[PDB]
């Protein structure tokens, strides 16, 4: 099962333009039998996994993008390089957005057990 | 907000805190979670040992920051 | 240039390399230093498993970058 | 004894203007008996230790500042915050500048033994 999961779409800064991906998606974190942590995005319609990143402590920060007026844009930021993956929340309710963000960071940076 | 507390030899701790929490408060939270008495705790962030009377925000400790815990 | 290689066990390796070094070359350096055969090594950087034929520079691995080594 | 040491002065960006500190200084790394790593700067004339930072792996990067015309300006950069300490090399020769920089990073991010 998934350690963390929530509905979210993908999106690109094409430089100066925002390009939102309109597909229904799911961000999730999965721990495989080798104990590695995987940050993933899948298309909910097809079920196809498009993103699958093996993440260790101190690699990543997951945080809200404050510039976006929406208030539901989040970025997976690699602290070392300039690799950035942007997501927009698709959960019908907003009350768990901040909690989902904390949980991502928890399982990426300090997974229990 | 969430912060992480790393130890020298041992595991990392996930703590829920507030920006206005004093360092003394944070050590108390570490005692609550891990059973380590405050007077044995040295907390370090960005090269400096943190003072009991000061707050997390005083040191610009933010969401998802990592502190280092050293045992006396 | 210098890079660091972290392991599961947690002991980190300091390696001296060149930007044009292939991933296969780096695994060979790890074998030289640590005695781990290349075919048992998985190198990971910025979320992705690194391919043998590609270079450190291909992955924008720079001075003082950290790679993760996983044993298979 | 010092694990690494080299002559260097301190310096401030006051904003737009560039204020080098003229004093003869020594950057060094010291491992105390508790095994903690200390990045230090001392005045070579007085012997007084002005900077003493307890550094762990993944805290810091030590790197050349390319933008400085000199070629001998280096920054101790804290990856998390915006804490920056700038230094200008005072070693009579330049052939070990890059080596000194590597050694700093080695002992801060992966101290041997
Ligand atoms: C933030 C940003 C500024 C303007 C507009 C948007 N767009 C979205 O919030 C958005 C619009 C429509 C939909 O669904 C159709 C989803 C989301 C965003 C910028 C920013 O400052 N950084 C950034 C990074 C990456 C991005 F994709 C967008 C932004
Ligand atoms: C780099 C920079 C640009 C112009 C001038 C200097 N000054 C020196 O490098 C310098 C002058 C004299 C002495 O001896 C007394 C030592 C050094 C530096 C800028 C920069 O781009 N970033 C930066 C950051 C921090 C700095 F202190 C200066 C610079």
């Amino acid at each position: 099962k998934y350690l963390v999961e929530f509905r979210a779409g993908k999106m690109s800064l094409k430089g100066t333009t925002v390009t939102p991906d309109k597909r229904k998606g799911l961000v999730y974190i999965q721990q495989t039998d080798d104990s590695l942590i995987h940050f993933c995005w899948k298309d909910r319609t097809s079920g196809n996994v498009e993103d699958d990143l093996i993440i260790f402590p101190d690699d990543c920060e997951f945080k809200r993008v404050p510039q976006c007026p929406s208030g539901r844009v989040y970025v997976l930021k690699f602290k070392a390089g300039s690799k950035r993956l942007f997501f927009w929340m698709q959960e019908p309710k907003t009350d768990q957005d901040e909690e989902h963000c904390r949980k991502v960071n928890e399982y990426l940076n300090n997974p229990p057990m | 907000m969430q912060i992480f507390v790393k130890t020298l030899t041992g595991k990392t701790i996930t703590l829920e805190v507030e920006p206005s929490d004093t360092i003394e408060n944070v050590k108390a939270k570490i005692q609550d979670k891990e059973g380590i008495p405050p007077d044995q705790q040295r907390l370090i962030f960005a090269g400096k040992q943190l003072e009991d009377g000061r707050t997390l925000s005083d040191y610009n400790i933010q969401k998802e920051s990592t502190l280092h815990l050293v045992l006396r």
